[PDB]
């Protein structure tokens, strides 16, 4: 994450075993999604006060290890 | 265009069997979308832009329900600017 | 699959070359600039207070990952 | 006017980084003077500008926005001044860095115009504006599908000039 | 609580009173400034800091915002009788 945030702005952060870019991996774009879905029932949460509903993080993570294994029997 | 069109109508289809790797995809796509939209001042770009958002709301409600606020509100500063 | 070995992070050590109050020769910050360190202002409190204070809270911030370690601070 | 920007860019550079204490005194007024400027002063006052911009590096935050309304009010079809504000914001992206992302989508419309319709002699102007697009880094990347199919249109069309061309694959290759 | 008074060096509106940090277009008149001619000058907002003057009384420097967009500084004054002052 230090990576990914500092990359916007002009800096590289550095580790002795030189990791690999992953700033572009596709993998953030979900975090995004999650973030957003998460935080966007905020408002009422401490407004109104609604009860927190789970995200759909894991059960969808989950369904789409499903339709890999459906189909994953060769050695991809 | 057409063919990227038939991709996201594609990719909107499969929203469904496979959340977990379209929904984020298709949300950065949104985000790219709506950007250009907002500031390509081309006909054409723009033209390419709209027909794109109406495949994805076509395509993929479940993805655009939540952002339906925003999207409406850059549609409505679009429709509110002074090409058919 | 084994693990070979399993280390520990027995011991910290957290030297914080803050130098509240006063800016670097190097760098000549904006008059806004940056102030917020560990999410403490340390103009706020005085400089002494500040540094005791943002050196206990990045403790208990390394804390939140790995309580059982003996936390020395060095501070300037 | 030239004697005086000129003493004045030669004051703040003398001086060095030092020079931001007198920034809320000179940025409004030079603001000001640029936008009831006529004539060939203009050039040499986004130079100038320009100039000041690379000395006050990261100082010039508050005064970016008017910066670039300026920009995009006096920005034409006009080869010189294309050239001029190219390189003014050559200086202002390696003066700001990471928050020029901020005022780009300001500046995209007028580089997305100057790809579609440029009949300089060798599409220098298209060249110039592709090493600042080479300049641009990270900031790029909520833009990058907003200013690559204008640069893949530039290489891709056979009657582009070759210089022009292979400027459009270098700054494919760097921005990669 | 002696060794933490030199550090208070500022006060706060949002932790001494958040009330005060409230107050947004008020009514209520700029102290000792109402005259029976000239327009009423009210207040428009308090600032969120006060620097307080590093003095045996320790008074705070109050400054509000009035309507006509005049700051009124004031000096908030602890522990001692102002009424003398008012007659004076």
């Amino acid at each position: 994450l230090a990576e990914r945030i500092m990359r916007s702005y002009n800096c590289t952060p550095v580790s002795s075993p030189r990791l690999p870019p992953t700033y572009m991996h596709a993998m953030w774009q979900a975090w995004d999604l999650a973030v957003d879905i998460c935080l966007s029932q905020l408002p009422t949460i401490i407004e109104e006060g609604t009860a927190f509903r789970h995200s759909p993080f894991f059960a969808e993570q989950l369904t789409a290890f499903q339709v890999w294994l459906t189909m994953g029997v060769e050695n991809r | 265009f057409e063919i990227r069109e038939l991709a996201i109508c594609t990719v909107g289809r499969l929203s469904s069997m496979n959340p977990a790797f379209v929904m984020p995809f298709l949300r950065k796509m949104l985000i790219q979308i709506l950007t250009e939209l907002e500031h390509s001042g081309i006909g054409r770009i723009k033209e390419q832009s709209a027909r794109m958002l109406g495949h994805l709301v076509s395509n993929a409600p479940r993805l655009i329900r939540p952002y339906m606020e925003p999207i409406l509100k850059a549609l409505i500063l679009k429709l509110k600017d002074p090409n058919p | 699959w084994r693990m070979k070995d399993r280390m520990k992070t027995v011991s910290v050590a957290l030297v914080l070359c803050l130098n509240v109050g006063v800016d670097p020769p190097d760098v000549v910050k904006t008059t806004p600039c940056a102030r917020l360190e560990c999410w403490i202002d340390p103009l706020s409190m005085g400089p002494q207070k500040a540094l005791e204070t943002i050196g206990a809270n990045l403790q208990k911030q390394y804390e939140n990952w790995q309580p059982r370690a003996r936390y020395k601070q060095s501070l300037d | 006017h030239t004697m005086v920007v000129q003493a004045i860019t030669f004051i703040f550079k003398s001086l060095g980084l030092k020079c931001v204490q007198f920034l809320p005194q000179v940025m409004p007024t030079f603001l000001n003077v640029i936008r009831v400027c006529d004539g060939a002063i203009r050039e040499f006052l986004f130079q100038q500008l320009g100039m000041l911009v690379s000395f006050v590096k990261s100082h010039i935050r508050p005064y970016m926005d008017e910066i670039v309304t300026l920009m995009r009010e006096f920005w034409v079809m006009n080869t010189s001044i294309q050239s001029t504000i190219i390189l003014l914001i050559e200086q202002i992206v390696v003066a700001l860095g990471g928050e020029f992302k901020l005022y780009l989508p300001q500046l995209i419309p007028h580089m997305l115009r100057v790809f579609m319709h440029d009949n300089s002699p060798g599409r220098i102007v298209s060249i110039k504006l592709l090493a600042a697009i080479q300049l641009f880094g990270a900031n790029l990347d909520d833009y990058l599908h907003l200013l690559l199919p204008p640069i893949v249109k530039l290489f891709d069309a056979p009657e582009a000039p070759l210089p022009s061309r292979k400027a459009a694959l270098e700054t494919v290759d760097r921005l990669t | 609580i002696s060794k933490q008074l030199p550090q208070l060096t500022s006060l706060e509106l949002q932790y001494v009173s958040p009330k005060l940090l409230m107050c947004r277009d008020l009514e209520l008149a700029v102290p000792g400034t109402y005259d029976p001619n000239q327009p009423i000058i009210r207040i428009q907002s308090i600032a969120p800091s006060l620097q307080v003057i590093t003095s045996k009384q320790r008074p705070r420097k109050l400054t509000l915002m009035g309507s006509n967009g005049h700051e009124f500084v004031f000096l908030l004054k602890g522990h001692e009788d102002l009424r003398q002052d008012e007659r004076v």
